[PDB]
């Protein structure tokens, strides 16, 4: 009973052990590249002019 | 109800002020 | 633009049907009191009203006794919902001190309800149930309140305490100690915005729902007087 | 009331002794001539004599100086005595105004000027407080509660009262602050000229100070039918409240308006002389004071029941906070003390002026006190102002 | 990441004095109102102590009022429950729980298993 | 006995994940993002206001057409609004008055609610016989339902209060898989833009990443210390933010197995109720309990704008799929919509 539930935790930690963790600088540069590449179509980053805005 | 009563006295006075003022005009000129 | 014109006219007609139905049932949502009914466990909450919802009405005012007897016992997430409720009925088991000692647990649960951030403005009806099993374990003494409470031996029976006829004064001392123990938590923290209305359950329900109804009338009248800055 | 009577009696007496002068044959002796100084006409007497001729009957107080005369002498040349610039001098002092009545008129003139300054300085900063309360109330999150809509449409009624009473006051000032040159200008003044503006401002004032008492009735009855029922109110009944506050004063003003327009057409309608059926304008105020004073005592017969069961955690707040609300709740129920028996009829002397000072003073600062007590000390609108100050202190 | 150790403990004589120390790691310890909950073998849990954020508001179960004392070390992220004058009816395992919300006065952690923020405990027993 | 040895090896395995995480923690964005031109001041305004509800609003959801936002309240109503013209399209009543969430399918064909009655009622919009009523009542939980999201018109994955996210099948009417593995109650979940996998935050400060195809747990991230109210994915699929009740948001990585940032400020003291990214993902818009929903910068970790509005806590904050507007469901029956 105690081993039947505790093995299910440590098996999940075993599966999360062998994860190929790319370094944080590389994922940071990935996120930076995504946010700079998608920065034109964003309607919150720049304010939209009153023509295209369907509310006012 | 006083605002309908006070100006009922501020009117019934004020014409009597005018009437004594009206005699006082023809008292003099 | 005539297609946009009949579009606008149809959408505004749907708006008119919806808004008329929303007025016609806002008129009944403002009229039905809701009453969250929670307890510790082994309490006897089914003698009040008679998977969890139930409803009733007395003197042309409605109630929705939302029991929660199907959920878990980790209450810190689904009790943020019940702050629009009027009166959180909190039926305790006053006679569950022989076995867990559920009285101290009920006190801590009540204190945790009282000091919540979202359950500030909701008052609490208090039902010290299990009145029948209370009287015997204090005259015989199979479990002592004074074993689980220090100030029980140095407690005085209160002067304004009415007796029920045919009842021992030690039993009145015990139940009034429990009631003042809850009221100590009720008045130590904030009591301007919400109140506690302690009671003692009897064997019939025709007075019990009347007590609930008069106390919810009290909560509504104190809410309106609190709105007009009177009390 | 009296100036028009004096004017028409002056016209009648002048024409009457014009007719009398038309029936005098000339004697052959030295008589001073066919004269008239436009208010005192006389038979013509021989020169170097004075005349014991009666002083004229058209005066307002003539039936109490009736046994007096006027003595004027025409001199040696058949001509009367002269004033500073040749003016006809008369010894009209024996039937002139009595020397103490002008003094008691001076005293009541100072009383009326003092009361006027008091209630205008009450109503004016009352207006300046109720407009701030309205611009606070109808610009925020709580701008339509069915509780708070009646307070907004109550402060509108208090503004409609105050800014109409101090306007009929200004027209009563303007109509009586001019120099009476000749008979034609004052006859155009006495005729229905610009006094129609005075009459409609008078019916404006009688609408304001009846709509305000009916609105204190509705502000009462809302709070009474909010507390008897167990649940929250289902229908707000705001059609019924807006009707019983702003349509019932119309049906109580326009009977009085057409009665004053047809049956007693006095000069400007603020003269409430012959106060039969002025009672048609003071019966709804008697109603809207009695039937919310009843609920004012019915609200304390439960407020002291709610301050007595629990909340004993503060000693002597059972008296302090059951009187710090009983001072507050006269937004509605003041002045049962000096009106429920003391009417405008059968009230004389300094009792009458004391009742006028009491009700005038309290009803002139009532709007200020209601606007303060319900839009600047209400802690909800306090916190709702604090949140906007947080939003405005970031930019 | 929360991690609540329950240091000290063991087996005492009836009347002894044991300082149970709760070692915490993973959060700002000064914010969260802690407590100390036990469960006797055979029944459910029952809440024994608490403490406030700074250390002011302290309560107990009425059966253990005064016999146990409770103190927190904000500078060391540590919570000491020092027992005195034990009894045969106080055999239990003592979980160092924690009320879950920061900067609050109330919590709901007396309840049954799978509470999150509650260490593995320390089984304490008095002698015969 | 023999059961004691499992706990120490669980701690040793956690130590391996710990120092492996600190092995790939060789840098930080807090130095990388300093060369980046910040967005600076951002101010938004309430555009439309949707005053139709009666009780507090607990959750809203835009449609994928970004015109119709459903919203869900405790009065028993599920009002399908319209952002362009302030027109309620259906006021569908509910049996369970205590709704706790709503959902809009991507095809615009079904909505789904579900609250304390444990039942995720899926409502049908395409009944051409007039009005619109429930098709299927999915009932396989014990605890309440806290957030449900649609994959397509055939399978809905829902969170729960009884620690188990589930993948339901609408036409059949039972759980396909069962995402067991969480310890406390599970509040929110958001689907990745490829809809093959999803994260699921809970009330043990743990955001488990799952995989709906295999029906298992993959990654469990712990960087928080209180119960997690709401999460949301990044639009690229390699990040997601977690707003918990310790008044901070934390950005993570599914490829670094750690946190990346802490959006903690000192003046805020009470925790996040909902959080969702912008269109591009530069703006992390969090919704708080002190009545103002901040607009954080998701890379510079600073408040680039605080929104105005309600007089109660906000409850949900959904951004349109084309990023044109932002709506804020709050606890005063109102839905301010923000461009």
């Amino acid at each position: 009973a105690s081993i039947a539930q505790a093995r299910k935790l440590v098996e999940q930690l075993k599966m999360e052990a062998n994860i190929d963790r790319i370094k944080v600088s590389k994922a940071a540069a990935d996120l930076m590249a995504y946010c700079e590449a998608h920065a034109k179509e964003d309607p919150l980053l720049t304010p939209v002019p009153a023509s295209e805005n369907p509310f006012r | 109800h006083s605002q309908g009563t006070f100006t009922s006295d501020y009117s019934k006075y004020l014409d009597s002020r005018r009437a004594q003022d009206f005699v006082q005009w023809l008292m003099n000129t | 633009t005539e297609d946009q014109r009949n579009e606008e006219k149809a959408q505004r007609e749907a708006n008119k049907k919806i808004e008329k139905q929303l007025q016609k049932d806002k008129q009944v949502y403002r009229a039905t009191h809701r009453l969250l009914l929670l307890g510790a466990g082994e309490s006897g909450k089914n003698t009040i009203v008679k998977i969890f919802e139930t409803k009733f009405q007395v003197d042309k005012v409605n109630f929705h006794m939302f029991d929660v007897g199907a959920q878990r016992d980790e209450r810190r997430k689904w009790i943020q919902c019940f702050n629009d409720v009027t009166a959180i009925i909190f039926v305790v088991a006053s006679s569950s001190y022989n076995m867990t000692n559920r009285l101290q647990a009920a006190l801590k649960l009540f204190d945790s309800i009282w000091n919540n951030k979202w359950l500030r403005d909701t008052s609490v009806i208090l039902f010290l149930n299990k009145q029948d099993l209370l009287a015997e374990k204090v005259l015989a003494g199979k479990s002592k309140i004074e074993d689980y409470f220090p100030e029980f031996a140095r407690y005085t029976t209160p002067e304004d305490a009415t007796p029920e006829p045919g009842e021992d004064p030690r039993v009145t001392r015990a139940k009034y100690f429990i009631r003042d123990e809850f009221l100590r938590i009720s008045t130590a923290s904030g009591d301007g915005r919400h109140y506690c209305y302690p009671h003692f359950t009897c064997a019939v329900d025709t007075e019990n729902i009347r007590r609930v109804f008069n106390d919810c009338r009290d909560i509504i009248q104190r809410m309106h007087l609190r709105q007009y800055e009177l009390l | 009331q009296v100036m028009d009577f004096l004017f028409e009696k002056w016209k009648l007496y002048g024409d009457q002794c014009h007719h009398n002068l038309s029936l005098l044959p000339p004697p052959t002796e030295l008589v001073c001539n066919r004269t008239f100084d436009k208010y005192s006409c006389w038979p013509d007497t021989p020169a170097n004599t004075t005349a014991n001729i009666s002083c004229p009957w058209y005066l307002p107080w003539h039936h109490k100086v009736q046994h007096r005369f006027v003595f004027k002498r025409c001199g040696p040349d058949g001509q009367w005595v002269r004033g500073p610039r040749g003016q006809p001098w008369r010894d009209a002092s024996q039937c002139q105004m009595d020397g103490e009545e002008i003094e008691v008129q001076k005293e009541v003139a100072k009383m009326y000027s003092s009361f006027q300054v008091m209630y205008t300085v009450g109503y004016s900063l009352s207006l300046g407080a109720l407009l701030l309360a309205l611009a606070i109330l109808g610009g925020l999150s709580k701008l339509h509660c069915t509780r708070n809509a009646i307070h907004a449409n109550l402060f509108a009624s208090f503004v409609l009262k105050a800014s109409s009473v101090l306007v009929i006051d200004g027209l009563l000032r303007t109509r009586y602050s001019q120099k009476i040159g000749d008979d034609l200008s004052v006859s155009t003044w006495l005729s229905d000229g610009a006094v129609a503006g005075c009459r409609v401002a008078a019916v404006f004032m009688q609408y304001g100070i009846v709509a305000n008492y009916c609105w204190l009735l509705v502000e009462g009855l809302y709070l009474h039918n909010l507390l008897g029922l167990a649940t929250l109110p289902e229908r707000s009944f705001f059609s019924l409240y807006l009707g019983i506050g702003w349509g019932a004063p119309m049906l109580f003003v326009v009977p009085w308006a057409v009665v004053k327009c047809l049956f007693e057409n006095v000069q400007c309608w603020t003269s409430n002389d012959n106060m039969g059926f002025w009672w048609i304008l003071r019966f709804p105020v008697f109603l809207a004071i009695l039937i919310n004073f009843f609920i004012f005592v019915r609200i304390v017969q439960l407020l002291v029941a709610k301050l007595r069961a629990r909340q004993m955690h503060h000693t002597d707040y059972k008296f302090r906070l059951a009187k710090s609300t009983l001072t507050l709740i006269p937004l509605l129920g003041v002045h049962e003390v000096v009106f429920a028996f003391v009417t405008d009829e059968h009230a004389q002397g300094t009792l009458r002026s004391a009742k006028l000072f009491f009700d005038l003073f309290l009803s002139s600062f009532q709007g200020l006190l209601v606007a303060v007590l319900y839009c600047f000390l209400n802690k909800e609108v306090q916190s709702e102002l604090r949140r906007r100050w947080h939003r405005w202190r970031l930019g | 990441q929360v991690q609540l150790q329950e240091s000290g403990g063991g087996l005492v004589q009836p009347g002894g004095s044991l300082r149970l120390s709760c070692a915490a790691s993973g959060f700002t310890f000064s914010n969260y109102k802690m407590n100390w909950v036990r469960q006797a073998p055979g029944k459910g849990l029952e809440w024994v102590s608490d403490i406030s954020q700074s250390g002011a508001s302290i309560s107990y179960t009425g059966s253990v009022k005064g016999r146990f004392t409770i103190s927190r070390d904000n500078a060391k992220n540590t919570l000491y429950l020092q027992m005195n004058s034990l009894k045969p009816e106080d055999t239990a395992v003592y979980y160092c729980a924690r009320c879950p919300a920061p900067f609050t006065r109330d919590c709901f952690d007396v309840t049954s298993t799978t509470y999150a923020y509650r260490g593995q405990g320390t089984q304490v027993t008095v002698s015969s | 006995s023999e059961l004691d040895q499992l706990r120490q090896e669980a701690e040793q395995l956690k130590n391996q994940i710990r120092d492996a995480r600190k092995a790939c923690a060789d840098a930080t964005l807090s130095q990388i993002t300093n060369n980046i031109d910040p967005v600076g001041r951002i101010q938004m305004r309430t555009r439309r206001t949707l005053r139709g509800h009666l009780a507090k609003i607990y959750a809203m959801h835009w449609g994928t057409d970004s015109r119709l936002l459903v919203s869900a309240s405790q009065d028993g109503k599920l009002i399908i609004w319209d952002s362009y013209t302030t027109n309620k399209v259906h006021a569908i009543p509910l049996r369970s008055s205590w709704v706790m969430t709503c959902a809009y399918a991507p095809s615009g064909n079904y909505v789904a609610c579900g609250g304390l009655d444990n039942i995720c009622s899926i409502y049908n919009l395409k009944t051409r016989e007039g009005n619109v009523r429930v098709s299927r009542e999915l009932a396989g939980h014990t605890g309440y339902l806290s957030c449900c999201r649609f994959l397509d018109d055939n399978q809905i994955v829902t969170s729960s209060g009884d620690t188990t996210c589930a993948l339901w099948d609408i036409e059949t009417g039972q759980q396909t898989t069962t995402f067991t593995g969480h310890t406390g109650d599970v509040m929110s979940l958001s689907l990745a833009p490829d809809t093959r996998l999803f994260v699921s935050g809970a009330c043990d400060a743990s955001a488990k990443l799952w995989d709906v195809r295999e029906g298992m747990c993959r990654q469990t991230f712990t960087g928080h210390e209180s119960d997690i109210n709401a999460i949301c994915f990044f639009p690229n699929g390699n990040a997601f933010a977690t707003g918990s009740d310790d008044a901070t948001c934390r950005l993570f990585d599914l490829r670094a197995d750690q946190e990346l940032m802490t959006y903690s400020h000192d003046n805020i003291i009470c925790g996040i109720t909902s959080v969702s990214f912008s269109k591009s993902g530069r703006l992390l818009l969090a919704g708080y309990d002190d009545f103002n929903c901040n607009v954080w910068d998701a890379l510079k970790a600073d408040r680039a704008g605080v929104l105005a509005g309600h007089d109660n806590r906000v409850s949900c904050l959904g951004v349109t799929d084309d990023g044109m507007a932002v709506a804020t469901g709050s606890w005063d029956s109102f839905l301010k919509i923000w461009n």
